[PDB]
């Protein structure tokens, strides 16, 4: 009485569980790993065992599939090809069937687990993740945003922002103090368009070879005047020599640090499908602004995004919370003032106040989010104004806008909320401060 | 707890390789930052 | 520290007396066919300590015996956790040639493929697959 | 029926304005309470989509489906009704 | 020396300086010195910034007012580099003062910059910087190199 | 499988899911236990 | 509209789609092409995902309703049904059957 029935579902499932456990045990030997991947095991585990069984068995097969490609570029390429093919095939007809987007969670979980484990084939997995991101970042359907773009943004967020170091030598220093190369101020040498096509001249090591090492400042002596002059024009004319060589020879030409004002960044930052996507985009853009040269373009693009507050009222809650953090220092505020953002904000306030009055005149409908954008814009203007230089300088041009807005808001009698009242109070305080 | 194969996960790492790993993580973070910045440039 | 050489001598004596069929029957009787789990754990420990105190050739003989028993796994179902645990440990610890490694991997992958084929064509597979995500149930009735 | 006291003079207008401000504040609080439910709903949606078999007749349904029903038809409905009132 | 600058540019420089004034005395600190003409649409480097601080702030006070600010700005929009500057760059490259910048001095200066390159690459750039075919760059070659547009 | 929306909290689950649970875990389980005995 | 809405709305759109091809061979060919293409695309990867076979019920219901209504383009609908039959008659998986 110790023999199982031939056609038994539970017994075959248990045999499959034992097979997965034994295979995971076996895979710890590199030679057995290579023999197994040569047998054709990755496709079998991809097609059948990814979606079948209890949750523990599913994460176990995910771990086994990740382990089978620990240091094998060919296995990593095969797994990435399968994932990309399935995701593209589903995403082609996502628009006619939501389940195609809703039934990709195990593929993306496998990609997440593969990237979360540091190995030597990280570049291929990053390429797969970034390709999937740029393939499905412009789709508006909420199912794609929840099921594709979120996982790619979390992968990118984990890669950009590494865990805090635990070495006793580096227990205090931040992540920007550990890099072995120093990026150029105004140039980007990495190029994604060539990278995503597997160009050997645009690889990771090739990029690293084009950046100067971080000088070990073992001597604290202040360099003399002649030393700084020599450093200056040496850098200048070496850069000119490289530029001419790229112009005539075969060396690649680095791109210029000039960000476009329309992009996927604006799609992701204000998406109403989900909030985690907005938060991950905020974290990514905050991390992208470390050296002031890049913070230039980051802040300029975020200021260009200022007109979206009206269209995406509460969905901007994250975006604003980042902008205020990036301009929390005085010199950034005065720089933005020098670029002419005060008339921009004033015009936005006047336009939305006019829209509010026009809506108030005609209809009687209620809107629980009314006045949020105006409240935010007025708070931002106050943030720009409290510092003494701009207040002393920019008072003569902003008095008319503030007074007109205050009177127009006072005219309101029916379409009035707490946010509008707070805006009126802040506007009156502005008027009393300026006069 | 008596299963032998469940204890095969014994990852340990020294301190010098820890500094190397931290530096490599910083370098990779810089590389992905640059690669992401390259996609927002004006065309 | 005398018990170490006492155990070694007893293990060598048992390996000298016992032949292949008796060890095979012992494995099949107390690692697979036993309904109780305490007996299976006792057999697991005893097999492990017979393996540890033997020489290289006897270790290879025992590993080959277990890899010969392995194709009969489906008949025992859930009862073979300790058997596969010991088999994996032995295949991981014993140094072995390339041809034997290929044979072992082939056997494992073949069993997995056959069970997958059994699962995906089962008459009740659709019902169980649909019921899995809606209700909570123990067995397949 | 949903109706309020009529206005005949100025003090009645002041009382109506104060009452409308109080009602707007209450509506805002209820609205935030209602819109706070969505992340939990999406978490349960993602959990249900996996359809992982679970081991333990109306109590034999998947626990995540029961939680979805309780969260949507039990709490969000109450919040929506209060907000509508 | 600042007469070559049109009046609207002086007006906009005064605009920037006044907006960047902290205490209203017409004088700013050198930590934000980068940000001022940095805000005007030009893009400097840190070596540029420290060199500009060195050139004017000889007393080491780290505080700048309008006349020397105009002095710095008057020497920024020029496109044709002054031949004194090119000659000084030639001298810096020509460490031994022999007038010929071989590969070795180039390697020394590039290592001082922190940049690393192979021998083949530097030989290649040297040979593409040579017109007379001798594989050796001189003052006329450097001048015609920097004047190429 | 059709998942057609139905109009009417443990009673707010889809009626077909309740029927599936009652039919499988309620009756088939009893029959299986009797047969095993 | 095939998969969205209450069941009554779904059968109503099925009826409308059937009526739009009452005596139009080109419309019948277009509808048959869509049905066949979707069924083949799903059936290519049915073996790696059971839902692909489990999520074709509205297409087949549309085909059933189209054939159940006697019109002059019966031959094309019969051709589509028989092609789908002979394409998926040798598969052993119970979901396809
Ligand atoms: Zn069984």
């Amino acid at each position: 009485g110790h023999t199982s029935s031939t056609k038994c579902y539970g017994c075959a499932s248990a045999v499959t569980e034992h097979c997965i456990t034994l295979l995971r045990a076996l895979a710890t030997n590199p030679a057995l790993r290579h023999i197994l991947v040569s047998q054709g095991l990755i496709r079998e585990l991809f097609d059948y065992n990814l979606r079948r069984g209890a949750a523990a068995m599913r994460e176990e097969v995910r771990q086994l599939m990740c382990l089978l490609t620990r240091d094998n570029p060919e296995a990593t390429q095969q797994m990435n090809d399968l994932i990309i093919g399935k995701v593209s095939t589903a995403l082609k007809g996502h628009w006619a069937n939501p389940d195609l987007a809703s039934s990709l969670q195990y593929e993306m979980l496998l990609l997440t687990d593969s990237i979360s484990k540091e190995d030597s084939c990280w570049e291929l997995r990053l390429r797969c993740a970034l390709s999937l991101f740029l393939m499905a970042v412009n789709i508006k359907t909420p199912v794609v945003v929840e099921n594709i773009t979120l996982m790619c943004l979390r992968i990118l967020q984990k890669l950009i922002k590494p865990p805090a170091p635990t070495s006793k030598k580096n227990k205090d220093v931040p992540v920007e103090a550990l890099t072995t190369v120093k990026p150029y101020c105004n140039e980007i040498h990495a190029q994604a368009q060539l990278w995503l096509k597997r160009d050997p001249k645009a690889s990771y090591d090739a990029w690293k070879k084009c950046l100067p090492i971080r000088g070990i400042d073992g001597n604290g002596k202040a360099p003399s005047k002649s030393e700084l002059r020599h450093l200056y024009l040496t850098e200048k004319y070496v850069w000119r020599w490289k530029q001419f060589l790229s112009r005539r020879g075969k060396r690649t030409s680095p791109l210029d640090l000039k960000l476009g004002h329309n992009n996927w960044l604006r799609q992701v930052l204000f998406t109403p499908a989900t909030q985690a996507a907005r938060q991950a985009a905020c974290t990514i853009v905050e991390a992208l602004a470390t050296i002031p040269s890049r913070k230039q373009q980051v802040l300029d693009l975020l200021t260009s995004y200022l007109d979206e507050l009206s269209i995406a009222g509460e969905c901007a809650a994250e975006y604003l919370a980042l902008y205020q953090k990036l301009i929390t220092s005085a010199h950034w505020k005065v720089y933005l003032a020098a670029r002419g953002v005060l008339p921009y904000v004033g015009n936005l306030i006047t336009k939305e106040i006019a829209r509010l009055l026009a809506l108030e005149e005609a209809t009687l409908s209620t809107d629980l989010q009314q006045g949020y954008a105006l409240k935010s814009l007025t708070g931002l203007l106050s943030s720009f104004v409290e510092v003494e230089s701009i207040k002393r300088h920019f008072k003569s041009r902003l008095v008319g806008t503030v007074l007109n807005g205050y009177l127009c808001l006072r005219k309101l009698v029916v379409q009035r909320t707490k946010l509008i009242d707070e805006t009126q109070d802040m506007l009156l305080e502005m008027l009393e401060d300026m006069t | 707890s008596q299963f032998l194969l469940t204890r095969l996960n014994d990852p340990k790492m020294s301190e010098t390789e820890r500094q190397s790993m931290e530096s490599e993580r910083a370098d990779r973070s810089l590389f992905v930052q640059e690669l992401l910045l390259s996609t927002l440039v004006r065309e | 520290s005398q018990e170490d050489q006492l155990c070694t001598a007893l293990v060598n004596q048992l390996n000298k007396f016992a032949d292949k069929e008796t060890l095979i029957q012992f494995l099949r009787c107390f690692l697979l066919e036993s309904n109780s789990s305490s007996v299976r754990w006792q057999a697991h420990c005893l097999t492990l300590h017979i393996y540890r105190n033997s020489s290289k050739s006897q270790q290879e003989l025992l590993l080959d015996l277990m890899w010969s028993i392995w194709p009969e796994l489906p008949a025992y179902g859930r009862k073979a956790a300790q058997f596969v645990d010991l088999l994996g440990y032995f295949s991981l610890k014993t140094p072995q040639t390339e041809k034997k490694l290929k044979e072992y991997s082939q056997k494992a992958v073949e069993i997995l493929r056959t069970q997958n084929h059994i699962l995906t064509n089962h008459p009740n597979s659709n019902i169980y697959n649909t019921l899995s995500g809606l209700v909570e149930f123990d067995g397949y009735y | 029926c949903c109706a309020v006291d009529p206005i005949e003079n100025e003090e009645d207008r002041k009382k109506a304005v104060s009452n409308i401000n109080t009602l707007l504040d209450k509506a805002d609080r209820v609205y935030h309470q209602l819109m706070g439910h969505r992340p939990q709903l999406e978490n349960l949606l993602c959990k249900v989509n996996e359809a992982a078999p679970e081991k333990p007749t109306s109590a034999s349904v998947n626990r995540y489906i029961l939680q979805l029903a309780q969260e949507y038809c039990g709490d969000c409905k109450n919040s929506f009704d209060e907000l509508s009132k | 020396m600042a007469d070559q600058l049109t009046e609207e540019q002086i007006a906009e420089f005064k605009e920037a300086f006044s907006l960047f004034d902290k205490d209203g005395d017409g004088t700013i600190t050198t930590k934000e010195l980068g940000t001022v003409m940095r805000s005007l649409g030009q893009n400097p480097t840190e070596a540029e910034l420290q060199d500009m601080i060195n050139e004017v702030d000889a007393d080491g006070n780290g505080t700048i007012d309008f006349p020397e600010f105009l002095t710095m700005m008057a020497r920024k929009m020029k496109d044709t580099d002054s031949e004194e500057e090119i000659r000084e760059a030639f001298r810096v490259f020509d460490k031994d003062g022999n007038g010929y910048i071989s590969a070795a001095e180039l390697r020394h200066v590039m290592t001082n910059l922190g940049e690393k390159l192979t021998d083949e690459e530097v030989d290649e750039m040297i040979r593409e910087a040579d017109i007379d075919g001798d594989g050796q760059v001189n003052y006329e070659e450097f001048v015609q190199m920097m004047t190429a547009k």
